[PDB]
């Protein structure tokens, strides 16, 4: 069945468009990440990582 | 002509089949807030009135 | 990540959500119960009528 | 479960699960205390015999 | 905490707080009962000695 769209129709019957971005998180090799600068490495000292 | 708030009408319905997915054509709206019952499941429930 | 878009009627904007049933979602497009994304819905009458 | 859809049915039944777990915990704690009480009388009876 | 904003992050973590508190309470109650059990055997050993 096909829709019939006309400007006479008000809200509810007025056509809508839906855009979906769907992530997925997993403990797998990450390939997408945001614009954040990397840093160097330190060893044997209590640090944040 | 819809009745004013100070005098509203009411109809009590009984002794008939309960089909509820057909009302989408005879009344324009946007929400269909069926808080109590899932709309698609009304085909099976038996109601008092 | 996945990106997609499609056009529907405005009566069922809330029908694209986990656990939503009905002919407009059961046989057209239904989300999984554990969806996690950025759903965007726009009233497209200037460009889709 | 036959009255509502899963997305809020699970919200409704979470409280039932928590309440029944609390009741079972109370029952087992009371039984443990009563058993500890009975053991002393059993030991006294053994000594008397 | 790094995944969601505070207003619903606190809602999410409230359940964790409650569950962990319940677990700790169960642990300490069991330890109290076991200690009460052990004390009787200690007293019996003292009398035998």
């Amino acid at each position: 069945r096909s829709y019939g769209f006309r400007p006479t129709y008000g809200v509810g019957h007025q056509p809508y468009r839906v855009v979906v971005l769907s992530f997925e998180l997993l403990h797998a090799p990450a390939t997408v990440c945001g614009p954040k600068k990397s840093t160097n490495l330190v060893k044997n000292k209590c640090v944040n990582f | 002509r819809f009745a004013s708030v100070y005098a509203w009408n009411r109809k009590r319905i009984s002794n008939c089949v309960a089909d509820y997915s057909v009302l989408y054509n005879f009344a324009p709206f946007f929400a269909f807030k069926c808080y109590g019952v899932s709309p698609t499941k009304l085909n099976d429930l038996c109601f008092t009135n | 990540v996945y990106a997609d878009s499609f056009v529907i009627r405005g009566n069922e904007v809330s029908q694209i959500a986990p656990g939503q049933t009905g002919n407009i979602a059961d046989y057209n497009y239904k989300l999984p119960d554990d969806f996690t994304g950025c759903v965007i819905a726009w009233n497209s009458n200037k460009l889709d009528s | 479960l036959s009255r509502l859809d899963p997305p809020e049915a699970e919200v409704q039944i979470d409280r039932l699960i928590t309440g029944r777990l609390q009741s079972l915990q109370t029952y087992v704690t009371q039984q443990l205390i009563r058993a500890a009480e009975i053991r002393a009388s059993a030991n006294l009876a053994a000594t008397k015999m």
